[PDB]
């Protein structure tokens, strides 16, 4: 069960992801992103990503339905 | 010219269920019906069916029933729901295959030119066999040989699209054969890859037991074929032994100094980060 | 709070949380992270201007 | 007389009727028909699916055609099984399970000629990754305002399946329908002969992929994993008393000291093995 977990983590992110630029950062694993569609969201980040490279900016790669920092 | 049928994992499936509805029924021992396809190159596509009334004797094995009308109708439903699929072909089980087949090809190739056939092994489903196909060519049948049909074989695999994984993988969740292996996961592949070379060897060691014993009447064309087998399988020599021991001793070096050396440090580095953590907390408990 | 954004829940509007760190776009630049460049020692003969 | 926490069984042959037929038509809100049996009061099951030609209109009762209804039933009758409807279906694209207001009255038509008429709502484009969006529900009357709407009764299998999800009881969840179980009729010769036949490989097994990109592999881990090893010196002659739990817990990267090590380890430990050991008995097998 843990390979299907890092299974399932692996294949959330090989998906056509839309582009939006980070914003800020709340605490840990939860930030502001604003899309490229406009509309600006909350959403969850991973815990993949080392952190230090979310400044106040960059541009981030989002799931389309689930919206999260991917 | 066929290069390869892909089969959906609809049509079998909705094969093992209709041999399922006449089951409670079951005398037949044999299921026949109609196989939509979509042909678009030399390899062939297949992604629904359906069934219709067949019936066959025992004796004479040459009085048998498709049903034209019940054809016509119910693909031109399917056809009218879905424009994208026509037919290319019909399938039947009971591996032992009835030499009826000839007539039932060459009835429904005025549906399909080249039309082509499944076979589905719906209770022997164990050691090697997921399907057959063949295809259909009449030369006479040979060179100075009498007239013949001679079904011939193209080879088969099992397709996949997106949503009917989303099905399967929904569906298995018990074992599922997960993904990319682990050291037991690859030794198996071998170890039932194994099982079936002689299995296979043991099919063909029986044909030339009961051919060359003095049964039935030998073929010409399949002992030739055989023959450049046996001229075929390599030896061992000294360009072989020299050059094996070069490289799986270079295979070798990697799993050595490189592999065992540094998993042994990092156990070692948990022996004193443990033992450290486990006296501070000792002699500083009171 | 003045300017307070807060997390919305999409689907019935429900206030998931307060949200802290009012509004700051393009503000990258503006407070630099890393100061050492120079010293207060390195310049020479600008004594009253310091 | 009333209902309670019910069970609907769906056969694996439905369910792949369904998403497939839904994927094909994407866009425009495909429909289709349920056929199964009412086996007793609070069990049910279907075990056939078709689909149906789509109208102009869209899911509707229009969009039901009753001479194609009859003449489809009818040439099932003689091959394979005659049922009876059990229900319907329809797809709907972009959000994940809830009845429309034209859903609605479609319900109304089927609940007052059958039974319950279990509807289905299937999302093909939600339902991608290795779960399926499939949600299966039932009218609740307006007579039992004064009572308990979603009558249930002795058991506790009510609160597993599903909590009511906020997307979906925002619509008329749970005072115009209510939700119903799903489990599969699962059994054995369809399991097996899925799982076996979609991923297998027979001569696959025994073969080398050989050696002159295997052997470059070996290179291709070791170079970074000196370096990496360079890394784990760092860290491991650093050994500062800069309280070292906080000094742990203050620089996890997924990286160096174990997570980055050993893994590499194990990779280059079953390419080698698989590979010389497949070797050894070609040799062994083959003369
Ligand atoms: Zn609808």
């Amino acid at each position: 069960e843990f390979l299907h977990a890092q299974e399932e983590v692996k294949r959330i992110q090989s998906i056509p992801l839309v582009i939006g630029q980070f914003l800020e950062a709340v605490d840990q694993n939860t930030a502001i992103v604003g899309s490229t569609t406009g509309s600006n969201y909350y959403v969850r980040i991973l815990s993949t990503i080392d952190r230090e490279l979310l400044k106040p900016n960059a541009s981030v790669a989002l799931h389309k339905h689930s919206n999260a920092l991917v | 010219a066929v290069q390869k049928v892909v089969v959906h994992p609809l049509v079998l499936l909705s094969v093992v269920d209709h041999f399922n509805r006449i089951g409670k029924v079951g005398n037949q021992k044999r299921v026949v019906g109609v196989l939509l396809g979509s042909w678009q190159k030399k390899v062939l596509d297949v992604s629904n069916s359906f069934a219709v009334p067949f019936d066959e004797d025992d004796k004479d094995d040459s009085v048998w029933f498709l049903d034209h009308d019940y054809l016509e109708n119910m693909y031109g439903m399917f056809k009218k729901v879905n424009a994208r699929e026509r037919i290319v072909g019909w399938y039947h089980t009971g591996p032992k295959l009835h030499k009826n087949d000839i007539a039932i090809n060459e009835l429904m190739k005025r549906y399909c030119p080249n039309s082509v056939l499944v076979i589905i092994d719906v209770k022997p489903k164990d050691l090697g066999l997921p399907t057959e196909a063949y295809i259909s060519v009449e030369e006479v049948h040979d060179d100075g040989t009498p007239t013949s049909k001679t079904f011939e074989h193209v080879t088969s695999e099992i397709g996949a699209e997106e949503a009917e994984e989303v099905g399967v993988e929904h569906l298995l969740r018990d074992i599922k054969d997960t993904t990319v292996g682990t050291l037991s996961q690859r030794i198996t592949n071998q170890v039932h890859g194994l099982k079936g070379l002689n299995s296979k060897l043991l099919d063909i060691r029986s044909y030339l037991e009961k051919v060359a014993t003095g049964k039935l009447p030998i073929n010409h064309q399949i002992i030739y074929q055989l023959q450049d087998v046996f001229n075929l399988l390599p030896d061992v020599s000294l360009q072989e032994f020299v050059k094996a021991f070069y490289l799986k001793t270079n295979d070798q070096m990697v799993v050595v100094y490189l592999a065992s050396l540094i998993r042994s440090v990092v156990a070692l580095h948990n022996l004193i980060n443990n033992k450290i953590a486990n006296r501070d907390a000792e002699k500083k408990e009171g | 709070t003045p300017n307070c954004r807060v997390a919305l829940r999409n689907d019935s509007y429900t206030l998931h949380k307060i949200l802290p760190n009012k509004v700051d776009p393009l503000v990258s630049l503006m407070m630099v992270e890393k100061v050492p460049d120079s010293t207060y020692e390195m310049i020479g003969g600008l004594d009253k201007q310091i | 007389a009333v209902d309670t926490a019910e069970q609907v069984y769906i056969s694996s042959l439905a369910l792949l009727k369904m998403l497939k037929h839904g994927r094909a038509g994407v866009p425009m809100e495909v429909m289709g028909l349920m056929l199964g049996e009412f086996v007793d009061d609070y069990t049910v099951r279907v075990i056939d699916v078709f689909a149906m030609p789509q109208s102009g209109t869209g899911v509707s009762v229009e969009a039901v055609d009753p001479v194609f209804q009859a003449k489809m039933l009818d040439m099932l009758k003689q091959t394979g099984r005659p049922e009876m409807v059990v229900g319907w279906y329809h797809s709907h694209p972009g959000f994940g399970c809830w009845l429309s207001g034209v859903d609605i009255n479609t319900q109304q038509s089927f609940e007052a000629l059958s039974e319950r008429a279990v509807a289905v709502v299937v999302d093909p484009i939600q339902s991608v990754k290795g779960k399926v969006v499939i949600d299966a529900f039932r009218l609740i009357n307006a007579n039992m305002m004064v009572l308990g709407h979603e009558p249930r009764q002795t058991t506790s299998n009510l609160g597993h399946l599903n909590k009511p999800s906020i997307q979906a009881l925002i619509h008329g969840l749970n005072r115009h329908y209510y939700s119903i179980t799903i489990n599969y009729r699962k059994n054995e010769l369809e399991q097996k002969m899925l799982l076996n036949l979609h991923k297998k490989s027979w001569m696959e097994g025994l073969t080398l992929q050989d050696y002159s990109e295997h052997c470059k592999h070996n290179e291709s881990v070791v170079k970074e994993m000196l370096e990496l090893a360079k890394n784990y010196n760092k860290a491991v002659e650093e050994e500062d008393k800069m309280t070292p739990e906080q000094l742990a817990i203050k620089n996890v990267g997924k990286q160096d000291p174990k997570r980055h090590l050993e893994e590499h380890v194990d990779v280059l430990m079953t390419s080698n093995i698989v590979q010389c050991l497949a070797a050894m008995l070609d040799t062994v097998v083959f003369k």
